[PDB]
DNA sequence: TTTGAAAAGCAAGCATAAAAGATCTAAACATAAAATCTGTA
DNA sequence: TACAGATTTTATGTTTAGATCTTTTATGCTTGCTTTTCAAA
């Protein structure tokens, strides 16, 4: 048999297509799935990334501050961590099924406050005030595709692999149909909310829509970006369904982002290391050298980022920044290689804030070639001349055959005419085009610094400047030559 | 309701010929019986002949297809006048399989779907003959790795003036870079139903160039030397020798309407005569007289009929100046022999003189006129056997009981009717449809789309809508359709909206807006907007 | 039958036909094999969450065209074929009818009922009908009372 | 034989239909590995 | 029970038919002005 084409790559995961509705003979047949082995889930990859170190690595003063100022290693979070916990514990309690959706920007704890809810459930559970729960957690960037959810729930559920149509009426009928006292109560966080969104929203609606049964006892904690991402993006079926009493995590004030890092640096800040000066390791309790980060920096950092994003992540990578600025310059001056106080400055933090800050397309435009320079300087002309926004790049090689034109007694310009129309030679012709005029136009577009339209015509394209008018004629007036003409 | 959806199929209930009985009812079952059985015997024996005319110029082509075809290049052979219908048929020549692959418009939207095609239609072929390949040129560059023998591919592309002729071009160029393996031979055939200008002005001049070096023509269609056309009416003419005559009006609407279609005149003209006999052996009862076995009942309702003759009138005004149903049968044993003649005229023009390009519709026309001399003058080699090759054209009497004529208009109306022109004459005059015979309504009262009409026609190209809609309610009298919408007393809400005093003005324009759509829906108006329906302006002119 | 758990639009004969039968099973792809098979017969319906019927990115014609399929046959002589359509309003001949938003007094109303059960009432007769006031209107929602007296 | 006067032609300007195509999607057509259903055995 | 084959399910790739939106260009209405034959004297 000859074949019209071959997919000789399909790689077929071995899930089965019978759901959960067709195993049994009626309702009245389930067994209590609590008391069966593969329900409810009642790591082989770790030893791949092992291997013998035969160096002794020298861990210097900033290491452990480094280390330290890790996300992965909660004081301000007290009201949303009360509430959640409240809503989860009375759902648990009653054997009901429930939404509680939370919201905020990125990196202002709510990821953290709700596996911190989560735990202290499962602590309430471990010594029997609640029933006991399974929990669940679902995040929708780390699936491939959206229907995976579905199986990853079930898969959590029953202990079964199927696929995803299976799986979601497999989960439709384990929580409209199995009483409650034949099953257990599940907790699901689905986090990043909006990555669970399809053109059609039948995810998003199932899952808000299982909440709703009787016999689901289900808690869904869906957390996402914003409070209005149901009255943008989804029906008003899913909005109801959702709710009203929805749970706002605003940005850290300066005083949350200090106290946070201060909680972090507990036990190192203003402490004693005996550090080897021959090698620079420091071993916490040869001199004895103290330590210290300066609560005006923490204090100006903290205040930054709470102005500007209220970021954990950002505040306590700002602090790592001028850790890591502090000692680059420690081991650069004490000759510190890889194998009587050190105070973490306020300089060091005012530039890592500023790293940031600083802009390299003046800086980058300031470096280019003469002729990249001339092409942003004829640019500029037409702009100034018929106030388009986009000029045809004909316009800018005739305005570029004027300007050198025009300045012919520019001492400059005669010494490169001769470089820009005949590359220095004879035996080459007038050229129409200026050296290297493709490769300053190809620079010009990876940078991002231009847009060029697609078209095959290379005169009436149009190209436009991506970048602001006032730092490119900044740029331009760096330039010795193109200030003078 | 069945009739609100898409398609639905039904069963009728049930509880044998469709010929009626003529001569005003008073023909017997059995003459009806026999003139179904007379038609079919003779439309059978005509359409046998078309057959193996058919069959014949069927294998002819392929014949000279293949002799054309076999006699570092293409070998193209340009097919004029072909309708990419012709079944072209590869011999197995040893150690190398002949593959043939055919290409339409709609199979080739670029480049790479008619490559893809082409290597899929070839590697099938091959492996139907003799792991799979990339469908792609390189299954061309390992042909005789892969199956041992060599190549000979013959493209033949369907309908080309149809085509995209850049893609084409471009295929073309493709299919070029197979001419350095050496096992490979292509041939090409272009179906061209234009002429070859029309081909060589949309082509690039490398590609003509290329395409030159080894081409052949070939002009095959239906209108190349009136071969084919002439054996058909023979054989239609050989049917209906001895029983039935051909007026010169018919052959001449045979020759204007067979003028007008190019491409496929052939089955026209068999459809003509088809639907001729047809009309002959449902209109005549004196169609079981055309064999002398039913001559043993003649009534006086026959009789009666074939004395209102004109050549039977003129024959006994000539005997009252010089000096019955015996009589009417003696007319009936002689031969006519002018389709003899001019089938020995035709054999005389083919195979004594060489002459192959005469239409013999038109000969037999000028045959059954009289004027073969002015036929046979335009060649210059009949100036001296003239004499012998003219017949004077006998005078039958009851020549017109037997005969297929066209003076009703009957084949101009089945076949070839003035469509527009018959909608547009049904709509202005109305009572040449309508029986004249709601009782005073129908007599003062026209229908609302003949009405409508008269507006439309003596109105200018764009019409407003709402004067035409006055120019319409002043021709109605509204109390005359008051009177006639309250003669009903049975429906309530009808009684009570006529007695309103702005009734006329509400039923003139729900009258004057379903002709205005059911105007729209014959595509007489068209409206000058998309949001508006203020303004129409009308694309349909009587007469045209 | 709910709606959204059906994978295409085209499946609900299917979807009406597996909900009634053990037997055979017959392949069901247009309404017609449906009412072949309701034909020797009552049979009532319903079809939750029916805006999903409806088809995307298909011309108003086309994207109405499985649902009337689902209304004719209800509308056809000699078939045992009952059709109940909730459908939600602001999402978007049969028998319509419609469901008013509730008012303050019947969310009260609701509300003693409801909670007829417990025997010590907690809230205020006051508060209740505040937060009945204040949850009413257009789009008048009892989930959204009912989310309101949980957080209070 | 004129004669004025209404039908018709030309031009500029602006609102608007319409062509051309960029972008995208549904459906027909096509393959294919694992699960599931018959079907004897 | 039990295993071999047939069919279904789920999943993905290929190609065609068609919808929708955007942009540039053609076209039609409006107003003013000038040419040119036409019914009447
Ligand atoms: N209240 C807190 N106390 C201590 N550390 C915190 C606190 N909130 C956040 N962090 C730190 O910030 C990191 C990021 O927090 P988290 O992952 O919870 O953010 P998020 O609000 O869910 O953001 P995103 O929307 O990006 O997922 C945590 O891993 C932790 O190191
Ligand atoms: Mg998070």
């Amino acid at each position: 048999v000859i074949r019209k084409f071959t997919k000789k790559n399909v790689a077929r995961a071995k899930k089965k297509y019978t759901p959960f509705s067709k195993r049994f003979k009626s309702i009245a047949a389930i067994p209590d799935l609590t008391s069966l082995p593969e329900f409810y889930g009642n790591s082989r990859f770790e030893n791949k990334l092992k291997t013998t170190q035969k160096h002794q690595i020298v861990e210097t003063i900033f290491s452990k501050v480094k280390k330290q100022l890790n996300s992965s290693y909660l004081p301000a979070r007290e009201n949303e961590f009360a509430s959640i916990y409240l809503s989860a514990y009375s759902a648990i309690e009653s054997d009901s099924a429930t939404t509680i959706y939370v919201a905020g920007t990125p990196g202002v704890g709510k990821t953290l406050t709700v596996r911190e809810v989560v735990k202290e459930l499962l602590s309430s559970s471990a010594q029997r005030e609640i029933p006991d729960f399974l929990y669940v957690e679902i995040n929708g960037l780390k699936m491939v595709k959206p229907t995976d959810c579905y199986e990853t729930l079930w898969n959590k559920v029953s202990g079964e692999r199927l696929t995803w149509a299976a799986s979601m009426e497999s989960l439709e009928f384990y929580f409209k149909r199995v009483p409650k006292n034949k099953k257990k109560t599940i907790v699901v966080l689905l986090d990043e909310l909006d990555a669970m969104v399809t053109k059609s929203q039948d995810i998003m609606y199932n899952f808000f829509n299982w909440t709703t049964y009787e016999n689901a006892k289900l808690i869904v904690i869906a957390v996402a970006n914003t409070m209005d991402l149901p009255e943008r993006q989804l029906g008003n079926k899913i909005t109801s369904r959702i709710g009203f009493t929805r749970i706002m995590f605003t940005g850290y004030t300066h005083e949350e982002l200090k106290n946070i890092i201060d909680l972090r640096l507990k036990g190192l800040n203003d402490s004693f290391f005996y550090v080897d000066t021959k090698t620079g390791n420091a071993i916490l309790i040869v001199r004895k050298v103290r330590l210290r980060m300066s609560a005006d920096a923490i204090e100006i950092a903290s205040r930054k980022v709470a102005s500007v994003s209220g970021d954990a992540r950002r505040a306590l990578k700002v602090c790592k920044r001028a850790a890591e600025i502090a000692e680059k310059h420690y081991m650069a001056k004490h000759g510190y290689g890889y194998d009587g106080v050190q105070t973490v400055h306020i300089t060091h933090v005012m530039k890592a804030l500023n790293e940031t800050l600083n802009s390299h397309v003046i800086t980058f435009m300031t470096r280019l070639s003469f002729t990249a320079k001339l092409f942003i300087y004829a640019l500029l002309n037409l702009m100034k001349k018929n106030g388009s926004q986009e000029q045809e790049l004909g316009d800018i090689v005739d305005e570029i055959k004027l300007l050198i034109e025009v300045n012919g007694s520019n001492k400059f310009v005669m010494e490169i005419a001769k470089t820009l129309f005949q590359q220095g030679s004879d035996n080459i012709s007038e050229q129409l085009r200026i050296i290297s005029w493709d490769f300053v136009l190809n620079q010009l577009l990876d940078a991002g610094i231009l847009f060029k339209q697609t078209m095959k015509n290379d005169r009436i394209c149009c190209v436009k400047l991506n970048i602001s008018v006032e730092e490119a004629k900044r740029a331009m007036n760096e330039d010795e030559t193109l200030r003078n003409l | 309701a069945d009739a609100q959806r898409s398609h639905y199929t039904v069963y009728p209930s049930l509880p044998h010929i469709p010929f009626v009985k003529l001569l005003s009812g008073k023909e017997s079952e059995v003459n009806v019986e026999k003139r179904w059985e007379l038609y079919h015997q003779l439309h059978s024996h005509f359409h046998d002949q078309v057959d193996h005319i058919i069959d014949n110029i069927e294998a002819d082509l392929k014949a000279e297809i293949s002799d054309l075809l076999y006699s570092r290049c293409f070998n193209t052979i340009f097919l004029l006048g072909s309708d990419s219908t012709t079944k072209i048929e590869l011999k197995d020549e040893s150690s190398r399989y002949n593959v043939l692959i055919e290409l339409t418009p709609k199979e080739s939207p670029n480049v790479r779907m008619m490559l893809r095609r082409s290597m899929y239609k070839l590697y099938s072929a091959a492996d139907a003959e003799e792991n799979d390949v990339s469908y792609d040129l390189s299954l061309v560059e390992n042909f005789k790795r892969l199956f041992g023998k060599d190549l000979a591919m013959v493209f033949n592309f369907k309908d080309v003036d149809s085509i995209n002729f850049n893609t084409l071009d471009n295929f073309i160029i493709l299919l070029k870079s197979a001419f350095k393996y050496d096992h490979v031979k292509i041939s090409l055939i272009f179906n061209i139903n234009t002429n070859l200008s029309n081909i060589e002005k949309n082509l690039r001049q490398s590609t003509i160039r290329l395409l030159k070096r080894n081409y052949h023509k070939l002009d095959v269609s239906s209108n190349k030397g009136f071969k084919y056309g002439n054996q058909i009416f023979q054989s239609f003419l050989d049917t209906v020798d001895g029983k039935l005559n051909l007026s010169d009006r018919f052959v001449e609407f045979i020759l204007s309407k067979m003028a007008n279609n190019t491409n496929h005149n052939l089955q026209l003209l068999t459809k003509m005569l088809d639907y001729s006999l047809m009309s002959y052996f449902f209109q005549n009862a004196f169609s079981v007289f055309i064999d002398p076995v039913n001559v043993d009942f003649l009534n006086d309702d026959y009789l009666k009929i074939l004395s209102r003759c004109p050549t039977f009138m003129f024959f006994v005004e000539g005997l009252i100046k010089q000096h019955l149903e015996e009589f009417f049968v003696e007319f009936l044993v002689r031969e006519n022999p002018i389709n003899g003649h001019a089938k020995f005229v035709a054999r005389f023009l083919e195979e004594e003189l060489n002459i192959t390009n005469f239409n013999l519709i038109e000969l037999y026309h000028n045959l059954l006129i009289g004027k073969l001399d002015s036929y046979l003058d335009r060649w210059s080699a009949c100036k001296e056997y003239k004499d012998r090759l003219h017949f004077e054209p006998i005078d039958t009497i009851f020549q017109e009981l037997f005969t297929l004529d066209n003076r009703s208009g009957l084949l101009t109306q089945s076949i070839f009717p003035s469509y527009k022109s018959n909608i547009e004459d049904n709509l202005l005059s109305w009572e040449q449809v309508l029986p004249s015979l709601s009782g005073d309504l129908d007599k003062i009262m026209a229908p609302v789309l003949g009405q409508l009409f008269k507006l439309y026609r003596e109105a200018n190209m764009t019409i407003n809508i709402y004067d035409f809609y006055i120019a319409f309610r002043e021709t109605l009298p509204k109390e005359e359709i008051l009177n006639f919408i309250r003669k009903d007393p049975s429906n309530t809400k009808l009684l009570e909206l006529a007695e309103t005093p702005d009734a006329f003005d509400k039923v003139a324009l729900i009258l004057f807006m379903q002709a205005i759509f059911a105007f729209e829906n014959m595509g007489l108006i068209k409206f000058q907007s998309t949001k508006s329906y203020d303004l129409v302006e009308k694309c349909v002119w009587r007469g045209i | 039958i709910n709606c959204i758990s059906l994978g295409e639009p085209s499946s609900i004969f299917q979807k009406i036909f597996d909900s009634f039968q053990d037997g055979p099973t017959l392949q069901i792809k247009n309404m017609q094999h449906l009412q072949k098979f309701l034909e020797p017969y009552t049979f009532v319906v319903v079809l939750d969450e029916m805006d999903r019927l409806l088809h995307a990115n298909t011309s108003e014609t086309q994207s109405v065209r499985t649902i009337l399929e689902l209304f004719l046959l209800a509308k056809l002589p000699t078939v045992s074929f009952v059709l109940i359509g909730m459908a939600n309003s602001l999402d978007m001949l049969p028998q319509t009818i419609v469901f008013q938003p509730y008012t303050a007094e019947q969310m009260y109303e609701i509300v003693i009922q409801k909670m007829s059960s417990l025997p010590t009432i907690i809230f205020q007769p006051m508060a209740i009908k505040f937060a009945a006031k204040k949850c009413a209107g257009n789009t008048g929602d009892l989930r959204k009372l009912f989310d309101v007296l949980r957080g209070s």
